[PDB]
């Protein structure tokens, strides 16, 4: 058994616009065991209602996920996804960053 | 659709 | 255990009451099913299980047709307020696992279930040994015992032929089912005929000893009676003979 | 090219219950069905429109299917950690995968079943269809079982058969989603990360299917050192999304061009900052 | 309905082969081809099968068509203890649905026949009796009463080893006081030679 970290990717599902609603991504994936915690963060704090795919793998065994919810980008909130799993000491956290 | 009966290892 | 286990092996259920059987599959077996099965027909699927899950239950007859297997290994069938279309062979069966690998099923001993409308109808055997012809014997320098066993009900009976003490099977021919003494009640008590063939010679030493054993599966302990007849209740049968020079 | 595929997850909690057992199928980058052991509904479920036309009988038969194969994996977490040796404390995992692939053409082009024990390669049937792959000696105990029972015919005539019949079936009832291609929409952004470097992120959007091909070219030739590639993600409304990075330096930047291969292009894409 | 198909009845000699029928035209290449057998007042137990290799063990082989649509199971050297219902199983999924199965037969060597037909005495100082038809060929069939009131068996097989004999036998009884032993075993059903005494 080797334990693989979760690769991380917080993104939007369309191209993100002040006042436009759209959707907030986190897609975490290469990761094994399959039992994993992720939250989607507003400035800091848990978003309640998220949603994620059906657990799946890759070709080379390890799972992929993704979770995701409704949102609306302004200029100053701040989004993040924070990941929990066996091969994590402390949770990690990936900020979304739209000017990718 | 899935395969009629999986094999036990 | 070592092997599949079923109880009890005959049971005479009164019509409308409920009643319970039993299956205990091959220690280790992930799969187990139910099957019941009459006369001149194959088994019936009833249904089956994968651990405690029940798989496939789409062959129970109705609503008073139940099964569970609360801890993967013991199956219990309740099938409540019974009917006389009930009665039937009720066979369990258990393989190591499920899948493409084919673990081949393992059936049981199985539990002959009899539903009657009224225990009244209970009868057990009565039995008769007929003695060789010296016809027989002088012709053929052979000698056919007959055994007949009378007036049973219902077909619950094994009949073995017991000779200075000790079951014999070789020159026995016991019929595969029963007669009807009555062919127009489907209520109709039975007949049953077994034949022992041994050599003139030995027929004809009279320190030989044949028993004609009858063994009849009845009314339970707690089956109540009320009849003045003797309860009909599980018991052994026996009628005997001698050997006879002449 | 099609695909339909099937990836079956299980994972034994020692002193939490039976295990959890995931099934999800596919065609191509499209999910269709889904069943979860601890979901209330207990059936196979439809995630894709042109599988919920699927009459009830086809939605018992793969839910009594699916029920078998997480009872089939239980048993295998069990023996598997009795072929290895392992405690009743731990958990573990079992994975299947199987599925075949059709040419454009619609013929069968190849079929697959692999196996593996917590994460790794246990056992694999071979292209031919007739053979397996064993990685140890408990995966060739296993082997020997499914030589005797036959399993590879089986799974052959599966593969070869009901598989890509209705992989074929699923293309024609779904054809206006599944056959269409979506090309990738596409631009370049520039960061400066220091006084004399910069970044240019090449942007593949909303692209179907997930085959797609980014790559850098300096003065019209193929560049990798510097590069950086992030997998193909998905958008969550069934398109996919991918970007390529070059570092470059400043006033350089005329130099990359960024190239666009997907099947849904008329021909390459090229860009520049 | 019914996924294989078998003929109900079918009969052979000892120490002969017997070739058991089965069709499943409508099969797939993920159907495995089972054979169960039943034995009197036995459960069904496993004797082969496979997919579409020839099968062959210790009890039987198993044919199997290069088309899939038939099979065949051959019990090599049948006998007497080999009658008993043989079931052919279509089945892809544990399943194992039973049809009704092919009842096999076996008839003993009757070298030697002597049809006869004897009267024996109850044993209890009682005044009943039996009629024995014995000894009869194989090829002789008893049928079952029109009277109501008199009883006639199947005909029954007994083998004693330790001579290497078998002989067939029927009975026959009745307590209607008119009864005689030609009434129930009459020539509609005897043969000659019937060694028919007193």
């Amino acid at each position: 058994m080797i334990q693989r970290t979760p690769k991380i990717q917080v993104y939007s599902r369309h191209p993100a616009e002040n006042g436009k609603s759209n959707f907030l991504n986190c897609y975490v994936s290469g990761f094994h065991p399959s039992d994993i915690e992720v939250d989607l963060l507003k400035n800091g704090e848990r978003i309640e209602k998220v949603e994620h795919s059906d657990l799946s793998f890759s070709k080379d065994w390890s799972f992929y996920l993704l979770y995701y919810t409704e949102f609306t980008p302004t200029e100053k909130d701040e989004y993040a996804c924070r990941v929990n799993h066996v091969t994590l000491s402390q949770p990690k956290i990936v900020k979304w960053d739209r000017d990718m | 659709n899935l395969v009629p009966m999986v094999a036990t290892v | 255990g070592a092997g599949v286990s079923q109880s009890p092996r005959y049971k005479v259920t009164k019509r409308g009451q409920d009643v319970a059987l039993r299956c205990d599959p091959i220690s280790g077996h992930v799969s187990l099913y139910w099957y019941r099965q009459a006369l001149g027909q194959g088994p019936e699927f009833l249904t089956y299980f994968n651990y405690e899950a029940q798989q496939d239950k789409s062959g129970l007859p109705n609503d008073r047709f139940s099964a569970e297997r609360p801890e993967g290994s013991i199956s219990t069938l309740t099938i409540q307020r019974t009917e006389q279309r009930d009665s039937a062979m009720y066979r369990c069966a258990s393989s190591l696992a499920p899948g493409t690998t084919n673990e081949k099923l393992f059936f049981g001993s199985g539990t002959q279930l009899s539903v009657l409308e009224d225990l009244n109808k209970v009868f057990p055997p009565e039995v008769a040994v007929f003695e060789p012809s010296e016809a027989e014997i002088s012709h053929t320098q052979k000698a056919t015992l007959v055994c007949l066993a009378t007036g049973f009900y219902p077909d619950h009976v094994e009949l073995s032929w017991w000779v200075n003490g000790k079951e014999v099977h070789s020159g026995v021919c016991t019929d595969p089912q029963p007669l009807k003494e009555q062919p127009a009640l489907n209520d109709s008590r039975y007949a049953l005929s077994s034949r022992l063939r041994v050599s003139a010679t030995f027929w004809q030493n009279p320190r030989n000893h044949f028993r004609c054993q009858v063994q009849f599966y009845g009314l339970s302990e707690n089956d109540e009676w009320t009849q003045d007849r003797a309860k009909p209740v599980t018991q052994i049968v026996s009628a005997e003979a001698w050997g006879r020079a002449d | 090219s099609h695909s339909m595929r099937y990836f079956f997850t299980s994972v034994s909690r020692p002193g939490r219950g039976e295990p959890r057992f995931i099934a999800v199928g596919y065609v191509d980058d499209t999910q269709f069905v889904r069943f979860d052991s601890d979901a209330a509904s207990q059936r196979m479920e439809p995630r894709a429109p042109w599988i919920e036309q699927e009459g009830p009988e086809y939605w018992d038969g793969e839910t009594r299917k699916v029920k078998a194969h997480s009872q089939t994996h239980r048993v295998d977490l069990g023996t598997l950690r009795g072929y290895y040796n392992q405690s009743e404390a731990g958990s573990h995992t079992v994975q299947r995968m199987y599925g075949c692939d059709v040419g454009s053409d619609w013929r069968f082009l190849r079929g697959y079943h692999q196996y593996a024990y917590d994460g790794k390669d246990y056992i694999a049937l071979k292209e031919d269809l007739r053979s397996w792959t064993a990685a140890d000696m408990a995966a060739q105990t296993t082997k020997h079982k499914w030589e005797a029972a036959h399993v590879a015919e089986q799974l052959r005539a599966y593969l070869e058969g009901t598989c890509v019949e209705w992989l074929r079936r699923y293309l024609e009832n779904g054809k206006e989603t599944l056959q269409r291609t979506d090309a990738p929409k596409t631009h370049m952004t520039h960061h400066a990360v220091s006084d004399h470097e910069a970044t240019l992120r090449c942007w593949a959007l909303s692209f179907y299917p997930a085959e797609i091909t980014l790559t850098w070219q300096r003065d019209g030739e193929d560049q990798t050192q510097d590069t950086e590639l992030v997998e193909t993600r998905p958008a969550g409304d069934g398109t996919f999304q991918k970007w390529a990075a070059v570092v470059v330096p400043s006033g350089q930047e005329q130099r990359y061009t960024c190239h666009v291969q997907h099947e849904g292009l008329p021909k390459p894409l090229t860009l520049r900052w | 309905d019914a996924k294989t198909t078998q003929p109900n009845s079918m009969e052979s000699n000892e120490e002969e082969p017997v070739h058991l029928p089965c069709n499943h035209s409508t099969i797939s290449g993920t159907d495995y081809i089972h054979w169960y057998r039943q034995l009197p007042s036995q459960g069904p137990e496993y004797v082969i099968h496979g997919l579409t290799s020839n099968v062959n063990n210790r009890m039987a082989s198993l044919a199997i068509a290069e088309d899939r649509k038939s099979s065949t199971l051959i019990l090599h050297r049948a006998t007497l203890r080999d009658a008993a219902v043989y079931y052919c199983i279509l089945d892809n999924n544990n399943d194992m649905r039973f049809g009704a199965g092919t009842r096999l037969t076996v008839k003993p060597n009757i070298q030697n026949p002597d049809p006869a037909v004897y009267q024996l005495r109850d044993s209890k100082s009682s005044d009943k009796s039996v009629c024995l038809f014995t000894d009869f060929d194989s090829q002789t069939n008893v049928s079952q009463s029109k009277d109501s009131d008199v009883y006639i068996t199947d005909k029954c097989v007994l083998d004693m080893r330790s001579m290497d004999f078998k002989s067939n036998s029927a009975v026959a009884w009745s307590n209607k006081s008119d009864f005689a032993c030609a009434n129930a075993f009459n020539n509609s059903i005897i043969p000659e030679d019937t060694f028919f005494p007193s």
